[PDB]
């Protein structure tokens, strides 16, 4: 427990583990919360927004990539811009140089190279970010990063400040997959913030982010004028 | 103390450690386990990490690449710097039919990985790798030959070589049978029963043999091979 | 088995132990200690000696201190236990919250050996104010034999109620400590 | 160059500490010219020139006048000069010092920012030309900041010199008057000698020197003044 | 502490050169910026050492374009860089495309040079335009978290700064209602008395989306009301 | 609920009261003792023995000397807890004023720590007094213990005035310390 | 706020007293230990016992060596405490001064503690020698308590000589070490 083994990219410890990398792992639990829920056939994904200040408008956390890619980012800021131009062009080029759209499965292994590629080099540092790369190419998949390389092609997902108990939500709750229900399904995700959202406080007057892809579906932002009608009030 | 912080940086006795730290590392992940039949090359890969999501899909998870044809690859340890192996694996059997118009030979490949994974172990502005990678084929006229290229080099040819959290209990149990004898069709059970034994009842592995003379080449297993799996014995 | 649940059952049973004391018998102490001292007190009205007159109401004063001294060792030394088992299995680097715990332990500790040391110095009190009594039986007209009598009831008078606000400072740093870095005294790695 | 945890930093602290170990400089504007004077001391009956170290020419409407580490003013205005021909060949004008300032405050900000670069130790203040017939006495740091002053003192106690010349600074003097303001700063430099002080006078875009007898007298006014 | 590295992560998880550079912008001059539904003003305090700095030669409301104003803070010295690297890439798209740049697309790209994978930037920038969309007023930080402020201060005293505008603050305010209150909340966060030449705000109207730096003459306008 | 209220309500009486004592109780003191002692005396003129004749001249100044003890050990505690109180969480890294609390508080119970120790010292004071005076009455003739009384009581003198000034001294030392650092001290992490 | 006029006027009035003692008080003394014990005298000429005769001689001492030990601790207590005001705020990088100072503040205390202890030294002297000599009384003829107590005298006697040597030397360390550093003491 000398600790010696926590100031570098390259030193291991004795036990195996890579502390650099595992407080970038740590890091992403320190952002706001989110999830994402994946139907039969479309994708919804419920980000909530971080209103700091009080005459502050609140930090975007739902993005966009292409029509049908749309990511959402949990953890530090600085470091999900450029994932996130560094996907983009990814994908642009792929739909320059050639005119299908990207495979997703082969977008994912080029993003977690920008990760990979980033770690093993000592001047460069880990990329402090999780991210959530929603999207729908002939089946709608939930695909998801970490700072250390790894993949896991979720069906639902938690990311953040509260993000256990919204995966207690989760755990129990298999009925999402048979039963579409659009406009159900959105009410699912959304009840997957409100039982985790900052210790029985409301929040979720146009402060909580929803986008919704699937089928005849592109990366449509729910509007601020259509969240609030009954998505909102369920409960 | 003191000797063991860079990797370029030997120790008094004559020991190398941050390449030495890296077994640990390998035998701590999911493990691997890959061994000679008399009729092919049977690999698998226990992915013992389902009580921390329990949400990703059924076979999402696989961990059998393949470089090409009839060479599969499986790994051990970190996920991400294991793939970045994989990259310099295909590319190097690309380089291979670039300039010679031919499927890269395994002795011949197992070579060329090894001074990509052991040249990282050497400068000290980038780290060593953290995985154990599995690389086998079966020949039509020869049999199998599985190479358990470990960190550090080290391009050892084995026939039956299993690493991870249980790597010194399933060569307590590979030994029960010589597997040159019993068909890669019956060798799964044998199999199956090793990994209930040393934890439940769940479909996270995910195997792939490489040849049931299927034209000698890699694929999954089937959705109807896996059913009949012995439960009890 | 009848070893393995009397022992889970301990573990249980103090885990309650400790939060029932900061929940309950740490704050009631808080306020009932300063009750007795109170921080919005102007100055000298409450370390003095002027409701002074064997010395029979030092002997009171000191009975109540031997309950006060005696409850918070009991409180603070299952506190503490609780801390201890609670410290993971010890591993290199990301320990931070182990050092907090540590440095739990360490205050814990200070606090509690301090008040364990007011059992010896009673003692103390008690042998030399009676060694110097006799050196006034044996040579009644020095003067400054008597004056040390005096002297040595109002330094000890002293010394107790310092002993009180000694109690109360360190009840109240105790419990706001514990407050501040609960989350790390709990789950220190996660 | 790393950051502190109270937000300050190190080698920009530390090199600013360096020009305070200098020669006293002082620059003070007027109307139509700007009289700049420095104080350097030297070891008699050795060392033949003034070695010529301050009131360093940029261009034919420009004085630099440094202060700090002697052997590092020497790169950055080699490194000025070369920008200052450089612009006149790619703008066809001759610099103004709008741009000289805004080009040497610069050089030194490139080197605290960058990786295994020691920061330049001297701190000058430039006494130029603008575009048209204005003067602009501007004064540079080791920090990177620069604000055209009208009076500005660096060096050895630049702060004692620097509030002297708050005390009776007009708007705008003549020629003898401005000269005696920055001859009245000798206070600063022991024994008021002839020998230490060096002053300039740049005028109509034609800079000159003024000879050693001209400054004697102008110091023996200070024995009369100093009762 | 682990800040010997220039980029490594805590094990609370988040960094310490960022973290470290966030504590240099409360330091320099106050400033505040507050937006309504047609315009952005932008106020400023100007601290000046004494008589000798030439006013009007050191501002803190710098011009990134001719629709693009905004303030400063932190370490002065740096803030002179991002802003003459905003001053070229907005510059650069408009001559790629021909509209005015966005300022969420010019933020962005500011906030991009907070990149050391050199120390990082301590400056803490007030940008503040009406683009598109009509008028917005941003505020970015060395971290390169960037959020949309209605009515945001930086500088010494943010901190009482900050909750006063959220006291006085109206959604349907107009520009009357605005200079007022940019310069209602600076008399009280302030060491000295608001004078004609402590303040050098500036407003970007939506009608003519041009910004127009506040002379001395037009400042007594505002100063004289005082409610 | 009405522990909540009553704990909360105590954090806010100390506060109060730190700041009462920082802006009128401690400047107060500093200007009383400085009137005993006095900065602008020519050296030797304060610590001498020429108006110096049990010893009932040394009680009365001893005597005032412990209700100047009392009251600051009063005073000390509360503003020292105080600032205890404000500590916050510890964190890695950004603790530089933290940093200056705990060297803060460290002086601070240094002063506290100084003060403390005078009531047991002048019992000291008695004590050896005492034991040598027995032996002049034992040996009348060995004139060494009578020029030891004499001595020690001329000590005392000495020592009394020394610690009258550092009693003067420590106060500055502490107000001028915390005046400086007040920033820090109430908002240490930002 | 009139107590905040007299406070300020205090932290003035200080800042006078150390001058005056740099310029005159400090210098004054080194010169007047010097005459006591030059500095040119060939050795044992100083450290002697020549000149010895209760001991009333060294009583008459002991009331000069009180003396020498107020006038020390009240100057260098003003000077000590003139320091510590002089400490500027605490910041983060440019404290190396603040380092100077405490090799100051250091060698200041040392040279207190060690004169401060005189007081309760001489105490002891008598202490003891009053015990052995009654032991003398009632023990006539054991011959080396007889020769301890004239031990003892010419032991004190020349410990009294090297403490004004201690003194002298203490002055003239003090004086030399603020001076060379009067820039950074101050700014």
């Amino acid at each position: 427990y000398r600790n010696l083994y926590d100031t570098d990219n390259i030193i291991y410890s004795p036990e195996g583990r890579l502390y650099q990398v595992e407080y970038a792992s740590e890091a992403i639990k320190q952002g706001t919360c989110a999830v994402a829920i994946k139907s039969k056939d479309y994708v919804v994904v419920s980000g909530l927004k971080k209103c700091i200040s009080k005459l502050s408008f609140p930090q975007e956390k739902i993005f966009k990539i292409d029509d049908y890619i749309g990511i959402s980012m949990s953890g530090i800021t600085s470091d999900a811009k450029v994932l996130t131009k560094f996907m983009q062009n990814e994908c642009l080029s792929h739909k320059f140089l050639y005119n299908e759209n990207i495979n997703i499965e082969s977008l994912v292994r080029s993003v977690a190279d920008k990760y990979q590629k980033n770690t093993q080099k000592s001047s460069k540092r880990a990329f402090g970010v999780g991210l959530m790369i929603a999207a729908y190419h002939n089946e709608p998949c939930i695909f998801e990063t970490r700072p250390n390389g790894s993949y896991f092609e979720y069906d639902a997902l938690s990311f953040g400040a509260r993000s256990h108990a919204s995966k207690t939500y989760l755990e129990k709750n298999l009925h999402l997959f048979e039963e579409c229900s659009l406009e159900e399904l959105i009410l699912h995700c959304l009840k997957a913030l409100k039982c985790s959202l900052s210790s029985e406080s409301e929040l979720t007057i146009s402060n909580t982010a929803l986008a919704v892809v699937g089928k005849n579906h592109p990366w449509q932002e729910i509007s601020s004028l259509q969240l609030e009608e009954y998505l909102s009030k369920v409960k | 103390a003191g000797y063991d912080l860079s990797v370029s940086t030997f120790s008094p006795d004559g020991r190398l450690y941050q390449v030495e730290y890296i077994y640990k590392s390998i035998n701590n992940n999911n493990t691997a386990l890959c061994l000679e039949c008399k009729d092919g090359i049977i690999c698998c890969c226990i992915n013992s990490n389902m009580d921390k999501n329990k949400m990703i899909k059924k076979n999402s998870y696989n961990r059998i690449y393949h470089v090409n044809n009839n060479i599969i690859i499986t790994y051990s340890g970190f996920d991400g710097d294991a793939r970045n192996i994989i990259d310099r694996a295909r590319s190097e059997a690309n380089t291979y039919y670039y300039n010679f118009h031919t499927n890269i030979p395994l002795h011949i490949l197992v070579n060329r990985i090894s001074l990509y994974i052991h040249a990282y172990t050497l400068y000290w502005h980038m780290r060593p790798f953290a995985a154990s990678i599995i690389i086998s084929s079966f020949n039509e006229k020869d049999k199998g030959d599985i190479y358990c290229i470990e960190p550090n080099g080290a391009c050892y040819k084995y026939s039956g070589i299993v690493i991870g959290k249980n790597k010194e209990m399933f060569k307590t149990e590979i030994e029960k049978k010589d597997y040159k004898d019993i068909n890669v069709r019956d060798a799964i059970e044998d199999i199956y029963k090793f990994i209930l034994t040393s934890n439940n009842l769940q479909n996270l592995v995910n195997f792939s043999w490489i040849c049931k003379e299927s034209s000698y080449e890699f694929q999954n297993i089937h959705e109807e091979i896996l059913t009949p799996a012995l439960n009890k014995a | 088995q009848k070893i393995k649940e009397e022992y889970n059952k301990f573990k249980y049973d103090i885990t309650k132990q400790a939060i029932e004391s900061l929940r309950e018998r740490i704050p009631k102490r808080i306020i009932f200690f300063n009750n007795l001292v109170n921080v919005n007190s102007e100055p000298g009205s409450i370390l003095n000696v002027n409701d002074l007159d064997s010395h029979k109401q030092i002997y009171l004063e000191l009975e109540k201190i031997k309950t006060y001294a005696s409850e918070l060792i009991e409180i603070i030394g299952n506190i503490k236990l609780w801390i201890q088992l609670n410290v993971p299995r010890i591993e290199d680097g990301n320990n931070f919250g182990v050092g907090i715990q540590e440095e739990a332990i360490q205050e814990l500790a200070r606090v509690e050996e301090s008040a364990f040391n007011l059992y010896d110095a009673i003692v103390k009190y008690y042998m030399e104010r009676a060694k110097i009594s006799t050196k006034v039986l044996k040579y009644p007209n020095v003067s400054d034999y008597q004056e040390a009598v005096r002297e040595l009831d109002e330094k000890e008078w002293i010394h107790i109620k310092i002993t009180i606000v000694d109690m109360r400072n360190n009840y109240i740093m105790l419990y706001d400590l514990l407050y501040k870095n609960w989350e790390k005294v709990v789950k220190p790695k996660n | 160059t790393v950051f502190s945890p109270d937000g300050h930093l190190l080698q920009v602290e530390h090199a600013l500490e360096a020009v305070k170990k200098g020669g006293c400089a002082v620059a003070i504007k007027s109307s139509n010219f700007a009289v700049l004077a420095v104080e350097k001391k030297n070891i008699p009956k050795l060392q033949n020139p003034k070695t010529t170290e301050k009131l360093i020419k940029l261009d034919e409407h420009n004085c630099l006048a440094f202060a700090g580490l002697n052997a590092d003013a020497r790169v950055l205005v080699n490194k000025t000069r070369l920008e200052c021909q450089r612009y006149y060949l790619n703008m066809d004008e001759p610099a103004p010092v709008d741009y000289i300032a805004k080009y040497v405050a610069k050089v030194q900000q490139k080197f605290t920012h960058r990786g295994g670069v020691r920061p330049f130790g001297i701190a000058t203040l430039i006494a130029g030309f603008k575009n048209n017939k204005e003067i602009c006495i501007y004064q540079t740091e080791p920090s990177g900041i620069y604000a055209a002053w009208k009076a500005q003192a660096i060096g050895k106690n630049a702060k004692i010199v620097q509030e002297f010349l708050e005390k009776n600074y007009q708007e705008n003097m003549e020629q003898k008057d401005c000269i005696f303001l920055a001859l009245k700063a000798i206070f600063e430099v022991v024994e008021l000698s002839s020998k230490n002080v060096e002053v300039a006078l740049l005028t109509e875009k034609d800079l000159t020197f003024i000879e050693e007898q001209e400054i004697n007298s102008m110091v023996e006014l200070i024995d009369q003044e100093r009762t | 502490e682990y800040d010997r590295g220039v980029n490594t992560f805590s094990p609370e998880g988040r960094l310490f050169q960022v973290e470290y550079a966030l504590g240099a912008i409360k330091l320099g001059s106050t400033a505040v910026g507050i937006c309504v539904n047609d315009g952005v003003i932008l106020a400023s305090e100007r601290r000046i050492s004494s008589t000798l700095i030439e006013k009007d030669s050191v501002e803190k409301l710098l011009s990134i374009d001719d629709h693009i104003g905004c303030a400063m803070s932190g370490l002065m010295a740096d803030a002179r860089t991002l802003i003459d690297y905003a001053r070229v890439e907005c510059n650069h798209y408009k001559f790629i495309y021909n509209e005015n740049i966005n300022i969420k697309s010019c933020v962005e790209l500011i906030s991009e040079l907070a990149l050391d994978f050199s120390r990082p930037f301590g400056v803490a920038l007030l940008i503040g335009g009406v683009d598109k969309n009509g008028p917005c007023l941003w505020y970015t930080e060395p971290s390169g978290t960037n959020t949309r402020f209605s009515a945001a201060s930086i500088g010494s005293a943010q901190e009482g700064a900050e909750l006063l505008l959220q006291e006085n603050y109206k959604k349907d305010m107009t520009f009357e209602q605005a200079e007022i209150l940019a310069l209602t909340v600076l008399r009280q966060v302030m060491e000295d008395k608001l004078s004609t030449s402590n303040v050098e705000i500036c407003a970007i109207k939506k009608s003519d989306q041009t910004f127009y730096k506040y002379n001395t003459d037009d400042i007594s306008r505002i100063i004289d009301v005082l409610p």
